[PDB]
């Protein structure tokens, strides 16, 4: 069985065939590992944020106007290779490049970075250490086209059926140590969902479970979010943003005391998690 | 061509004797700075491979884990390819599932193996565009890449001659020349490479 050959005869991707891949269904067999992830969903929900967000032609504004420090940031910059390709500002990766994410990022923290399919897997990569991030992971967004069988960049050998999505880590940060900061290997380093419509720009809501999973700093920063985006325990800064509530006094203060940037844990949590 | 191998060291033999090739793929032990149950290169060493005599116009595979996503890109650039995909091997259970437990990444588990795909000089009489850049496997072998790789690159490119280096005895193919150091002996059946590898040795 090689289901290689069983697309180019049918047009149905390989991924199509992979099966349980829903945030509801890959557990249903699996109480204790869906415990898990429950359980860790219930922390971020219990030490979340109202939702916050910022309408800002990111181009043309001081990110040092947002703080605190961010734990995380998520980047969803609109990539002008995707509108070329397939007909709010578009960002080509020298405009992307500019951006100066290492003034708002924490000294330890991590960066999670929507590259495509092309030329931002290697660009991306350029932007990750001009930003002072080490790459250390891959998401791959992997695209099923089960509602739409069939065939779909120039200098492209293959069809393109995934976006990457690249992590990087700033600082010194120590799985066995640090486990106050991260919670490692509870989530794969896939998301597979089926192909959105063409003009579809939404990226997949797993990536927020993926990185809220990871890492136990409450100060995240969603760049490039929208209206549809919003979400507790999140910041949401993008130029489509129907209204403003971000002030940062009031975010800030969230997170200092008596409030921790952290959410800790349980004992039931840490009992359950994967650990060393 | 019917298989045709040769038990070797890479970093040590004269590749030059066996001419030129549509796709080169390597699957190389890379010091990705971890202790491993097998014994790796360098980066020094694999800099140092002589991948650029092996081609002229066509594409290179090149299986990449760990810190090699990076320095494999920079061997991909100094061999004098340019990166124009990416293919990832996703792997799945004998159920179609990803296995999403255990500790298998530094920060995230590892569900795919990545292969960076170059292209080098101007190739003629190739197929864009027939399969996908993801590949749906189980775990077979004690190989870490997935068999499917073959049919796609014959697709791809199909009857021309192609090499691989690090390969196993399993990994023997029609069309293919296997080079890796714990194959058969050595068995050569094109007269040009026979030829020029009793001048060499």
């Amino acid at each position: 069985n090689d289901y290689c050959q069983h697309f180019v005869d049918t047009g149905h991707r390989p991924q199509n065939f992979i099966r349980d891949v829903g945030l509801a269904d890959r557990f249903e067999e699996y109480p204790k590992l869906r415990e898990l992830i429950r359980l860790k969903d219930e922390l971020i929900a219990k030490s979340n944020t109202p939702p916050m967000y910022l309408q800002a032609d990111i181009e043309a504004f001081d990110i040092r106007e947002l703080t605190p420090k961010f734990d995380v940031i998520l980047l969803e910059p609109p990539l002008e290779e995707y509108y070329r390709e397939t007909g709010e500002k578009c960002w080509t990766w020298d405009d992307i490049m500019k951006l100066e994410i290492d003034e708002i990022a924490a000294p330890r923290s991590f960066i999670f970075l929507w590259c495509g399919s092309g030329e931002g897997l290697d660009l991306g990569r350029v932007c990750l250490r001009k930003w002072g991030y080490r790459r250390c992971e891959d998401i791959c967004w992997i695209k099923t086209n089960k509602n739409n069988p069939g065939k779909t960049d120039p200098k492209a050998v293959f069809q393109r059926t995934k976006e990457h999505c690249l992590m990087g880590i700033k600082g010194t940060v120590k799985c066995s140590t640090d486990g106050d900061f991260i919670h490692a290997n509870v989530d794969i380093d896939l998301i597979i969902t089926e192909e959105p419509e063409i003009g579809n720009i939404e990226k997949p809501v797993e990536i927020f479970h993926i990185i809220e999973h990871f890492c136990l700093g409450r100060r995240r920063l969603h760049l490039f979010g929208r209206d549809s985006t919003i979400r507790p325990g999140w910041l949401t800064v993008g130029p489509t943003l129907t209204n403003s509530n971000y002030n940062a006094e009031t975010y800030a203060s969230y997170f200092s005391a008596p409030n921790s940037y952290l959410t800790g844990c349980t004992e039931e949590i840490e009992r359950l998690r994967p650990k060393s | 061509f019917p298989p045709q191998w040769i038990c070797c060291d890479i970093r040590y033999l004269d590749v030059s004797i066996l001419g030129k090739f549509a796709v080169v793929m390597a699957d190389p032990p890379w010091d990705i700075h971890m202790e491993l149950p097998y014994g790796t290169l360098t980066d020094d060493e694999m800099r140092r491979l002589n991948i650029p005599v092996l081609q002229d116009d066509g594409f290179l595979f090149l299986w990449v884990t760990g810190r090699a996503m990076e320095l494999g890109r920079e061997c991909l650039n100094l061999w004098g390819y340019e990166r124009v995909d990416e293919i990832i091997w996703v792997k799945t259970n004998q159920l179609q599932r990803i296995i999403r437990t255990g500790r298998t990444g530094h920060w995230l588990n590892h569900g795919k193996e990545h292969c960076l795909v170059g292209v080098k000089g101007n190739p003629q009489g190739f197929n864009q565009g027939l399969d996908c850049d993801v590949i749906v496997a189980e775990v077979r072998s004690t190989s870490h890449k997935p068999d499917e790789i073959y049919g796609m690159i014959e697709r791809l490119s199909p009857g021309t001659r192609k090499i691989e280096l690090f390969g196993r005895p399993h990994n023997v193919q029609p069309n293919w020349i296997t080079l890796g150091n714990q194959l058969d002996g050595i068995h050569l059946l094109d007269p040009d490479v026979v030829a020029r590898f009793k001048q060499r040795y």
